[PDB]
């Protein structure tokens, strides 16, 4: 199941280290690979690109690891997320663009937010850049990757939720999302709660369905229901907007229905417009 | 000031797969390789490369 | 990287003339019995593994020392490197077989090579043993005259022979 | 470069594997293609003096305020005239490198990086060399697929160069 | 290796601490264990020919094919009786290692790493070093909790190879 | 990194033998002792600081050079690394002395540090002084006579000489 | 990184006295020249592009060899390597004229440069060349007497001279 | 599923309510009947076999032309003979479970919930089951309690699908 999520092909690694470091044309690419991985996918114009970076990076004076650090701290990155977000989302940011994954607990929040009040921003890229998982996964010589979509490294099976609401699409950018200029994965990571996942749009209607859960139903149905022979399937819906009374209220909103009614409520929804996003057992 | 006056490193052969079986990348080859320091980061780098193995051959303030 | 093309392009470019007459039938030569390069490294890549293995197979039986406790193709981990380096030679050396050129085999190959070797204290020379009856392997699949379209392909097979001697001399 | 050759052993070298059918049937294809290749390039160096001239006249024609305005990027003056020369002598020898190299290897090694940077330091609008490949596009006087190969190559130079 | 002394050293070399009053009672653990270890590693290091030549035995019952197939991967030669008795020893030995080691650590180091790969490049099959295994661990004549710290190795390398 | 008994394991495995029963003998009694070596270290660990700051003085007043204007230690910046690199030694020493082997002590740190000290001007015949400062008061704080039970703990001491000497030695 | 006042209480901290009464004058000096400088700097800096464009096209005309095909200038790719390395030197050089000193300038931009050069296969005698011609342009702009307050500052104008110089000598 | 004590639970949730010793006292007849349900199904599960054989005699006697008659729903195939002991063995296997649960529920959860729908989207008709069942309730070969208990089971089929 690879087109809906959107992990349309992430299936290689591109190193630089080589005889031909530079390899003639090699290079353009993993500079390129780089730029989107580090920035988000953002579209850099010619003009303001490090150029004094990948002067010593042919040269082979700084290593692909130096490269990804000097365009993480140069003002570059800073303008696109650093300044002009909230510090918690900064260090989503950071997490989805150096070690490709999501917080996977508020310990790291935590450690990094630290690092952020005292020693400062620089020391905070500093320590995502030389962890553990970066001088693991990669290596000095290979571009950082989405590594979140597999699961061999050792994580919390929430990471697999928490990456797919960082990356919302290929064509996306983290400067330009739905949700963007406010925290994405922050109210969940304190309640240690998982998320349902939205896929990204693929030439059909998209709704992007915020979940916070201060008026929601439980992920559980929490009692009998209506007491009707079978358990209860929650459905969630995004885009409801025929029946608009004073307004239909909370369009994006899920209902723990029984499973004899299921069928039933399921038109009305479709009647709305909501496309279900999904139906699961509480 | 406290930084700058980059220091080069010269790193003696890795041999690899010993206590790096974890690293994802395999390793392409192993010494005459010079890795660029500067002083603020030379004392991580140092825990670094000694703790993947290996030595360092010669340093050669620049 | 510059294969056989790319290396006479390349030359020509550094001193700045359009290509002769005589570059351009070269050229024509290589593309007319390019059929058979082709031939020759499928058939060599067909039996990779086998060739890597019966070689190591080969190998640690004329120098027990290697497979003897203690030595550098012992501890199973070791044993196991030893056979990737093996098949890494070969998957390089049929890349420049294709190429037509040992531009590939130099760079990603060889290349600091016999340093890395002599640091970690592994024997050279049985590196260049093996690499030697890779070579008679490969040049005898190669050339192996039954189940293909008739022909002689002898400067082809002079020209893979020439590809490993130049590794295994690189090694030591 | 990006030589059809090279970029098959490459995309092989890349996931560690030796050379499949894959790469193998893409050098095939090399092959069979190299022979209007081999041909469109000789056709090209043969007649090369006629058509750099032609199209040295071609954009004096299109441009003439670049043969009068007084400046150091202008032909007004015979070193101009020759450094012009020089300019598309050097497209027309890439575009043959290209054609015998089986690929846009040379063109985008040799030419076409950083065209922009030295095409806006010195002030030397691309639109002249522009219309000097479209001559020579014109020009160049092949026939079949040896034509429509020659020509893909000097496209892909100007929409570069634009 | 994976030595108890060396993880917990470590361990503190991660954090950059002097070791704590927690790594010094767990190395004083292991050095109380070691009593019972060393007198379990003499036992089976004592009795080992016969452990090996039993365990031997075992495959060649379980697999009488092995024993009758040509090939070079099969016992059917008395090179390949030689074989057997070399690598069977040599699980043997790393069971002795690790139990004086206290750790899998020379279980990892000499026989797990790539442990898959030769046994796909020789055409070897682990269910056969698997049942040798089982023959060893029925035949330890160990007792009491040195009996299952061997016990415990003996089965790390038999699910490593399955 | 090795320790005793993985240094024993290690070398019957480079010759392939069973460990012989001298070698089981050897490393029983060495755990037989094994609470001496878990004192000391206790002991070095628990007045680590003292330790660096009583060398520290002593060794200032015997090279004023190193404090005075212009000198390797001045400026009360160098000098915090100066006591850095002290509790560092003592740290890896300390590592080393509950291994039991000297092979953690020379594998990590002291790979070099006498390079990097060379290449940044700092004299190490004076570290060498230093580290020998601290020897000795390493040695004394885990040889008092009181606040344990009596016994014998002469052997290590002189095998803690050893590993501060061989620091002192490949540092200078 | 030292600025001018910087490197004076280096020295003094160095030694372990006082500032002078020689350097108190010479920085008062300094300051009451500081308005020549920073117009000396913004002149430079105004005209950045000029500046390399003209001396650009001065040395592909006095060395024909770095232009003509095969030398360390064709390719189109090394020609806007050479441009940049040109601007490289000029902004650094401009960074050491506002502080008044040559620490800026030789920390960073010509720190081993000669060895890389040396390696890459560009003649540094040349690239010394272009710099003498990036010297005399920016000297010639920076001492323009055409629209700004009357007076003569030949002392400031002979040091951006010698930090050029520096640089020339130091890629060479 | 509809089990007398689960339908007493359900009334007292519904409400809220501990059980009261109305619940109570219907359960308490529950086991009481559950000696007696206990011994049928035992005794039914012991001649299954020969039952289902007997029953499918029946319905190819009763009812020849299906079993000549072409059509898929006809067993003139040994495929669908198959299909006819399949689905008598069911009613057999519905019949022990609500043995078992001492009411309806099994046999109105995994049987009777759209029998009309599916027998008439592929056409089969009720009459052959209906036969079978008859058979089955002829020849059960119980006495007792346990007789009508069964009986009432199966004439619950029955009547359910007509
Ligand atoms: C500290 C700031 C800084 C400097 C100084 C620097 C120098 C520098 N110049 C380079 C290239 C180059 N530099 C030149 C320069 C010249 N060619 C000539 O004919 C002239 C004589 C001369 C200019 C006056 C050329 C031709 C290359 C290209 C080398 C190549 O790719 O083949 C390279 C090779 C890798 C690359 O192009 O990125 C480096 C590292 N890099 C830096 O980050
Ligand atoms: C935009 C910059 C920024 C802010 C503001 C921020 C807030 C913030 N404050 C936190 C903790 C906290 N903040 C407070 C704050 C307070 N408790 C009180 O009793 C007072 C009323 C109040 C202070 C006056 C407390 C108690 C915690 C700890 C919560 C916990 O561990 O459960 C946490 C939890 C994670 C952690 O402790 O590392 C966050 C994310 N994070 C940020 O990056
Ligand atoms: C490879 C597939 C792919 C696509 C398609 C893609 C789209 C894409 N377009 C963007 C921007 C943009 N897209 C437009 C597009 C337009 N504005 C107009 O007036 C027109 C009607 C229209 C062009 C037809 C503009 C103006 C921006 C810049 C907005 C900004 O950065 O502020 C951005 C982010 C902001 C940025 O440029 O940094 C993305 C991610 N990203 C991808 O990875
Ligand atoms: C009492 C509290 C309350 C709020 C806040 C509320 C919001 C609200 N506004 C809606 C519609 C809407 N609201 C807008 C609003 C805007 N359109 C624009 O172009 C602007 C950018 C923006 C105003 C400046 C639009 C266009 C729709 C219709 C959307 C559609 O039919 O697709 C809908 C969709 C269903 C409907 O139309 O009834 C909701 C739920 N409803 C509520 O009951
Ligand atoms: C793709 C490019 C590439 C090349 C060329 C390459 C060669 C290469 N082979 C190596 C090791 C090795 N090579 C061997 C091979 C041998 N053992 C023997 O007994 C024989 C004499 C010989 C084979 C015939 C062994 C055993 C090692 C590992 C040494 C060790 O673990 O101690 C090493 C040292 C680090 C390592 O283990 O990877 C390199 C770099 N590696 C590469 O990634
Ligand atoms: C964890 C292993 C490790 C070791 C061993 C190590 C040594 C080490 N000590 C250093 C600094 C230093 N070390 C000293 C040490 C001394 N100065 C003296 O006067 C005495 C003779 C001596 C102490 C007795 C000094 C003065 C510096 C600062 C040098 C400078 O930048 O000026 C530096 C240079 C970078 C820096 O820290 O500023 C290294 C690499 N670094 C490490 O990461
Ligand atoms: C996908 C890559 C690829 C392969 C593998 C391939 C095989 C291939 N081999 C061919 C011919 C041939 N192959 C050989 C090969 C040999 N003659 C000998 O005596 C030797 C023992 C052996 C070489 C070592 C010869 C002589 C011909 C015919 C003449 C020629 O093409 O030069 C031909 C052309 C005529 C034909 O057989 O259909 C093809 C297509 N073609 C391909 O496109
Ligand atoms: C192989 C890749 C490659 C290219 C493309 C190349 C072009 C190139 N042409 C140049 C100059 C020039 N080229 C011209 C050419 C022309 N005069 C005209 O009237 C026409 C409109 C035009 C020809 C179509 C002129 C006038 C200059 C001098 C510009 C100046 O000094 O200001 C320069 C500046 C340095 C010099 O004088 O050589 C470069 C780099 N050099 C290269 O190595
Ligand atoms: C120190 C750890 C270590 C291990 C484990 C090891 C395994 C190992 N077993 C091998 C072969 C072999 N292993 C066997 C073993 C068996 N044959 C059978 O019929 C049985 C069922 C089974 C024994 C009970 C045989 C016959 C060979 C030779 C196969 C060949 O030469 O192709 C080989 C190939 C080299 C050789 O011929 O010895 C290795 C590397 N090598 C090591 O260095
Ligand atoms: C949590 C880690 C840990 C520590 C630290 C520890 C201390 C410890 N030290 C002991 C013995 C001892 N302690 C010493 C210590 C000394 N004797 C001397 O004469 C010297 C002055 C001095 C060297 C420091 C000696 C000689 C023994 C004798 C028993 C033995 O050698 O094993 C004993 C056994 C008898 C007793 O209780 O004293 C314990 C339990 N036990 C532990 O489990
Ligand atoms: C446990 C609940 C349950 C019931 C009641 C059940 C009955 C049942 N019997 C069926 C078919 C069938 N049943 C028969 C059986 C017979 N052939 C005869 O000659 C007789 C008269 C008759 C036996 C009385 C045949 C031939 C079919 C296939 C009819 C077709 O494919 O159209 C089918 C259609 C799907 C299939 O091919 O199996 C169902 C659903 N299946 C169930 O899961
Ligand atoms: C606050 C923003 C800012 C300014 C305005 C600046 C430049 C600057 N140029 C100045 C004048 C001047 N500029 C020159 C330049 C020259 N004239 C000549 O005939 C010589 C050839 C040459 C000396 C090399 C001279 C002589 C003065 C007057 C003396 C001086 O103050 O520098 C002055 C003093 C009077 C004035 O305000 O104009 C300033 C502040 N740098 C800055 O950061």
């Amino acid at each position: 199941a690879a087109s809906r999520l959107g992990t349309s092909a992430f299936s290689d690694a591109p190193p630089v280290e080589l005889r031909a470091n530079w390899s003639e044309e090699d290079l353009e690419t993993v500079i390129r690979a780089v730029y989107r991985q580090v920035l988000g996918n953002d579209y850099v114009m010619a003009s303001e690109r490090l150029v004094s970076a990948e002067s010593l990076l042919r040269n082979g004076k700084i290593t692909v690891r130096e490269f990804v650090r000097a365009v993480a701290k140069s003002e570059l990155y800073k303008e696109k997320f650093l300044y002009g977000n909230f510090q918690t989302r900064v260090i989503e940011l950071n997490y989805k663009h150096l070690l490709g994954r999501a917080p996977y607990d508020e310990s790291e929040v935590i450690f990094h937010l630290d690092l952020y009040e005292n020693e400062g921003f620089d020391a905070d890229i500093d320590s995502y850049i030389d962890s553990p998982e970066y001088t693991n996964s990669f290596g000095d010589w290979v571009v950082p990757y989405y590594r979140g979509f597999n699961t061999q490294p050792g994580q919390k099976t929430v990471g697999f939720n928490r990456i797919f609401r960082l990356y919302r699409g290929y064509a996306n950018s983290d400067r330009a999302q739905a949700e963007g200029s406010m925290s994405r994965l922050a109210r969940d990571l304190a309640t240690n709660r998982a998320n349902t996942v939205v896929p990204p749009s693929n030439s059909d209607t998209a709704f992007a369905y915020y979940t916070p859960s201060a008026d929601v139903p439980p992920r559980a149905c929490l009692g009998g229901s209506f007491g009707e022979s079978g358990r209860v399937y929650r459905i969630e819906v995004a885009g409801i907007r025929q029946p608009g009374y004073p307004g239909v209220r909370r369009s994006s909103t899920a209902f723990l229905v029984p499973y004899e009614q299921l069928s039933a409520k399921m038109q009305q929804l479709q009647r709305t417009g909501a496309r279900i996003i999904s139906v699961n057992p509480a | 000031p406290s930084g700058a006056r980059v220091f080069r490193y010269e790193v003696v052969g890795l041999r690899q797969n010993e206590e790096t079986d974890r690293m994802e990348f395999p390793i392409r080859r192993s010494g005459s390789t010079f890795i660029t320091v500067p002083y603020n980061r030379m004392n991580e780098e140092m825990q670094r490369i000694t703790r993947m193995g290996g030595k360092i051959v010669s340093i050669t303030p620049v | 990287m510059l294969d056989a093309f790319a290396k006479v392009v390349a030359q020509a470019d550094a001193r700045g003339e359009f290509l002769t007459n005589a570059q351009f039938d070269a050229l024509s030569n290589l593309v007319k019995e390019g059929n058979k390069r082709l031939d020759a490294v499928n058939r060599i890549t067909s039996n990779a593994s086998t060739i890597v293995a019966n070689a190591a197979r080969a190998l640690f039986a004329e120098q027990p020392q290697l497979i003897q406790p203690g030595g550098n193709a012992y501890t199973n981990r070791r044993m196991a490197a030893c056979l990737r380096d093996m098949e890494i030679i070969l998957r390089y050396v049929t890349y420049a077989i294709l190429a037509g050129d040992s531009s590939v085999l130099d760079d990603r190959c060889l290349n600091g090579l016999r340093e890395t070797y002599q640091a970690l204290g592994t024997p050279g020379s049985s590196v260049a043993v093996a690499i030697q009856k890779m070579k008679d392997a490969a040049i005898a699949i190669a050339n192996d005259p039954n189940g293909i379209t008739p022909g002689d392909c002898s400067a082809l097979m002079s020209e893979i022979a020439g590809y490993f001697d130049r590794a295994a001399a690189a090694v030591a | 470069m990006k030589t059809p050759i090279t970029e098959a052993i490459a995309a092989a070298d890349t996931q560690g594997r030796f050379l499949s059918n894959t790469e193998l049937q893409a050098v095939d294809g090399r092959f069979k293609r190299a022979v209007a290749s081999m041909e469109a390039a000789r056709a090209l160096t043969n007649n090369a003096q006629s058509l750099i001239d032609g199209a040295a006249q071609a954009v004096y024609q299109k441009f003439p305020y670049t043969t009068t305005m007084q400046g150091s990027q202008y032909a007004s003056t015979p070193e101009g005239k020759a450094k012009c020369a020089r300019d598309i002598g050097y497209y027309l020898r890439m575009v043959t490198y290209c054609l015998v190299a089986g690929g846009t290897g040379p063109m985008d090694e040799y030419l076409i990086a950083g065209l922009s940077e030295i095409n806006s330091t010195f002030d030397l609008s691309p639109s002249w060399y522009i219309e000097a490949l479209k001559y020579i596009k014109a020009n160049h006087g092949l026939t079949g697929q040896a034509a429509v190969e020659a020509n893909a190559y000097i496209d892909y130079a100007i929409n570069a160069l634009s």
